[PDB]
């Protein structure tokens, strides 16, 4: 979802109360949103 | 003070040892290793561990005054037990800890972990501590430094450094001592407890918020167990709505409203309680879990059918509703209806009106609602219109 | 930071109507299709 | 005194469409689907 820039799927379907995660489980993909220019999913990340 | 918590508050612990085959290496049925236990602790030939029985009741030991990282704002807590009554509780917090009476309380009973700090979300918990600091009221909210709560200890510290002059937000923090992540710091050698948490590793027990300013760890003698503390939130809350002050402009009483927002069975057992004990609850639209449950089911006006309840249980919570068993998704339904049974004690906070003062308008509704419904409401033409 | 906050709150909601209410009017049309569907099983 | 009863009129009246005929299309919205309703309860 984040390769396709597909925030608001992510938000309705990844990032959910029903599923469970922790903050360094997203490092990489903190990194590669970074690399990527995906300023809404750096924004998603930091918020989650 | 000292002599009043030593002479009022007590502690419990596992003395029958109920070493349970479940259980992982040898400890007591509360939790605790026998090597960590009171001094002359018989062993149970019963089966069956309770902690109304199989526990004795002992003076308290960890108390005073919590400190939190290196020279950050002292806090206070105190380990108390879930017998405990409200009535001394109270005086504690009023008389022997400089409490102001509240002019309201808010009982925020939301996700206990992975919370969305999300912007609708946050403005409305920056409104919801603005409104608790403007009417000088109480926030009761859980202790751990976790999710929802976590945010709100950071809005108050953020409220208390922009307005230092302004009246002081109390927060208080009621957890379960069988939770307490790292503990043997809060027990006594006046005395400044360092909960340091810079250092704590990744364990699955809670760790308390730094910014609340009371923490009110409720012990039941166990290790392990949450829901502890809820029976002691419910107690202080039904305590806190009878109590009776000429100085209210609520007809005498001090207003109580309970905020939901997310959740699960715990939440759902929080607004069901408040439910019982006429608290007007008010719950937040788009937050997903329990509260969108709440506001689906009140949003329709049918005849309260199990199936509808069910619908919409496994629409917001498909995982859970899946997990959980057939009793247990009948408990909750049972639960949903019940708080249905009462719709006149209960607003939505609509995502659709999106606009300003929304929190004060749904605190407002929900305390007019509740003043309606009583025998006040008769003649209170003066109390309504003060209100 | 705590300024800032509050900056940042005040520019996000004046950032934010007509899309709400047409989103809320099919909302309402749907509901009425399909109790008028459900209402013609029914009786069929 | 009059005059000024008169020019906080005027102002009020300027002050013063969309929302209207929204609350209109949202009331016939809600009386259709109570009709509906009730004629089904009433087949049923």
């Amino acid at each position: 979802l984040l390769e396709w820039n597909q925030l608001d799927l992510a938000n309705d379907e990844i990032f959910t109360n029903d599923r469970r995660w922790e903050s360094a489980d997203l490092q990489e993909v903190m990194f590669t949103a970074l690399i990527k220019d995906r300023p809404k999913f750096v924004r998603l990340f930091l918020e989650n | 003070l000292v002599n009043f918590i030593q002479a009022n508050f007590k502690k419990r612990e596992c003395v029958f040892f109920t070493k349970d085959s479940k259980a992982t290496e040898n400890v007591c049925k509360c939790g605790y290793a026998q090597s960590q236990h009171m001094e002359g602790t018989q062993i149970n030939q019963s089966e069956k561990w309770n902690y109304k029985k199989h526990t004795k009741e002992f003076p308290t030991d960890a108390f005073g005054d919590i400190q939190f990282e290196t020279l950050g704002k002292k806090g206070k807590y105190i380990r108390l037990s879930c017998d405990t009554d409200a009535e001394i509780l109270y005086e504690l917090l009023t008389q022997h800890w400089h409490l102001k009476t509240p002019n309201l309380v808010i009982s925020v009973t939301g996700g206990a972990k992975n919370f969305a700090l999300k912007p609708r979300m946050r403005k409305i918990f920056s409104r919801l501590i603005y409104i608790a600091q403007s009417k000088g009221a109480w926030i009761l909210t859980g202790g751990t430094h976790y999710g929802l709560m976590k945010y709100i200890g950071e809005v108050v510290r953020d409220n208390t450094i922009s307005r230092s002059s302004e009246e002081n937000i109390v927060a208080i923090g009621i957890a379960a001592w069988g939770m307490v992540s790292n503990r043997d710091t809060l027990i006594r050698n006046y005395f400044l407890a360092q909960y340091l948490m810079d250092d704590f590793t990744r364990d699955p027990l809670y760790i308390l918020d730094n910014n609340h300013t009371h923490l009110l760890l409720v012990d039941n003698g166990c290790h392990g167990h949450p829901t502890v503390e809820a029976k002691l939130r419910n107690q202080l809350e039904k305590y806190i709505s009878e109590r009776t002050i000429q100085d209210s402009n609520y007809g005498g009483k001090i207003p109580i409203v309970c905020f939901a927002q997310g959740g699960g069975k715990e939440t759902l057992k929080a607004i069901n309680t408040s439910i019982k004990n006429k608290i007007p609850c008010v719950v937040v639209e788009g937050s997903g879990q329990i509260a969108d449950v709440i506001a689906s089911l009140v949003e329709v006006e049918d005849a309260l059918t199990s199936s509808a309840v069910k619908e919409k249980l496994v629409r917001f919570l498909p995982r859970t509703v899946s997990r959980l068993p057939e009793e247990e998704t009948e408990s909750w339904i049972k639960w949903l209806k019940e708080i249905l049974e009462c719709s006149h004690l209960l607003t939505v906070i609509k995502m659709e009106e999106a606009g300003d003062e929304i929190v004060s308008n749904a605190i407002s509704y929900a305390l007019y609602k509740a003043f309606s419904t009583s025998e006040q409401d008769k003649d209170n033409w003066n109390g309504q219109l003060k209100l | 930071g705590v300024m800032k906050e509050n900056y940042l709150v005040k520019i996000n909601t004046k950032a934010n109507e007509m899309r709400h209410r047409f989103r809320q009017l099919d909302t309402k049309l749907n509901d009425l299709k399909g109790l008028l569907k459900e209402i013609a099983n029914k009786i069929k």
